């Protein structure tokens, strides 16, 4: 399962 | 910088004249990931499927273009790869030594 | 070795057309099982192998719904990046990240890691200590700044420690019947002209998985690997792998050659000669 969520770069 | 593709051209088995295969042209290591990759049929584009992009851990690209074939004496094969390292199209061509 | 969930994704800016393609792929061990691709029209997750089919809808939808949303981080991440770099609006550029866990022999993590490029060289990597980050220039120390603010690293390790290796462990058994049983390969030995003072014997080792294999030619006992030719291992468009090594003999000594074959599907390694 992937990650949920990431924040930007 | 950009690295250019490396590129194995090979039959899934070992090739027998008028027994049906998999002809399989694998293109790695290049970056950056926009490539054309052809396999041919006596010179003739071949509709032959790709693999999903993905890469290594080094961050170079790897795809599959692979389609099913029967080969025999006169038939010749071969893969076709452009990409912006190469000044013109990269061809390897199939052996069944190989 | 040990077995391993990992993620790749590919986000690439194309100001042609006024957008990005963002692509990704999941494997387990050597085996690709999903992948999402933000050109798709109504983009999904969806499997890429047979096993990972009997995940329900629920499972489907929640994947679809966090690679769409990370397509959309990593195509406003590509703007943000050209601004790091002042880089012309016409070009395309490349944003990737490989994220994964390795199954520890007690069934905790391992190793995990995530790591990011831009371009194809080094940006911002995590640590080992899953705790912090590693910034490769004046760009990536931006980036740095806005998670280590935001506690990204938190939520990172607790994903690696926690649900990459829950569902990898699911993933394991639900695929058992292919994840876990080793193919052993299929081995010959072909011999062709090569020039004069020399004959090329080529060992071949096809339809194996997982990937590992070792193949060694040996003079007279004496391991050969001066100019054996071993080809990078390649696959077989079924999910198997091939590999051949390749070495160039005084013609009438054929026979004085041995090719030695060790993977994890064989009970024991295979000693192969020129008929």
């Amino acid at each position: 399962a992937t990650e949920i969520r990431e924040l930007l770069v | 910088v950009a690295r250019p593709p490396k590129v194995q051209v090979y039959s899934r088995h070992p090739a027998e004249n008028g027994k049906p295969n998999y002809l399989n042209c694998y293109v790695s290591g290049f970056h950056p990931p926009q490539i054309e990759i052809d396999l041919l049929k006596n010179g003739e584009k071949m509709n032959a499927e790709q693999s999903d992009l993905s890469f290594s851990k080094d961050w170079s690209f790897y795809l599959l273009v692979h389609t099913e074939f029967t080969p025999n004496a006169v038939d010749q094969y071969s893969c076709r790869v452009k990409h912006v390292t190469l000044d013109k199209p990269k061809i390897v061509k199939w052996d069944r030594d190989h | 070795g040990p077995h391993s969930l990992s993620y790749f994704y590919t986000a690439v800016s194309r100001p042609d057309r006024g957008d990005s393609r963002f692509i990704a792929v999941g494997y387990v061990d050597d085996t690709q099982f999903v992948r999402f691709d933000s050109d798709a029209p109504n983009p999904r997750m969806e499997p890429r192998a047979p096993w990972i089919q009997q995940e329900g809808q629920d499972y489907w939808d929640r994947e679809t719904r966090k690679q769409r949303d990370t397509s959309q981080t990593y195509r406003v991440g590509l703007k943000n990046l050209r601004g790091y770099y002042n880089q012309s609006e016409a070009g395309s550029h490349t944003y990737q990240s490989m994220y994964g866990c390795y199954l520890g022999p007690d069934g905790l993590l391992l190793r995990g890691y995530r790591q990011y490029a831009y371009d194809g060289a080094d940006y911002i990597a995590l640590n080992e200590d899953l705790r912090s980050w590693t910034a490769a220039d004046t760009a990536a120390q931006i980036t740095k700044r806005k998670w280590e603010t935001a506690n990204v690293a938190e939520r990172r390790r607790s994903y690696l420690q926690g649900l990459c290796v829950e569902s990898l462990r699911e993933y394991l058994e639900m695929g058992k019947d292919t994840l876990q049983r080793a193919e052993p390969p299929k081995t010959h030995v072909t011999r062709h002209p090569s020039s004069d003072l020399g004959v090329t014997l080529r060992c071949w080792a096809l339809g194996f998985y997982p990937k590992e294999i070792s193949l060694t030619w040996q003079r007279e006992g004496q391991d050969q690997s001066q100019d054996m030719e071993l080809v990078e291992t390649r696959p077989s468009g079924d999910g198997t792998f091939q590999k051949w090594a390749a070495l160039v003999v005084p013609p009438g000594e054929e026979q004085s050659y041995t090719c030695h074959v060790q993977h994890e599907g064989l009970q024991e390694p295979l000693t192969l000669r020129w008929d």
